[PDB]
């Protein structure tokens, strides 16, 4: 839900350590940049895409 | 004084499927390793 000047989190899934996304909010487009880090655990339970 | 002159009887306790409760093995400890998996079987009887 948007109003007019406000803000909204948002979760996300990656494999790339260095990850520049574009992210389609309604009909405009925005850009991301993110410097994600390993996770402690190198076998999960659970597929992913 | 006879040939091949014989008689037919129906019989009790016919063959039938049905259906039979059995039981399940028991879990496994397991622990979890990089890119393995370590179980430890203890079997009643023969399980496969």
């Amino acid at each position: 839900e948007v109003e007019g000047n406000s803000q909204l989190q948002i979760s996300f899934s990656t494999a790339l350590a260095s990850a520049e996304f574009r992210v389609q909010v309604c009909s405009t487009q925005v850009h991301c940049a993110a410097e994600c880090h390993p996770p402690k655990d190198h076998i999960v339970n659970y597929p992913a895409s | 004084e006879l040939g091949d002159r014989k008689g037919k009887i129906h019989i009790p306790f016919p063959l039938a499927n049905v259906t039979c409760r059995v039981p399940k093995a028991r879990n496994p400890t397991v622990t979890y390793g990089k890119n393995q998996v370590i179980m430890l079987l203890y079997p009643d009887h023969p399980t496969l």
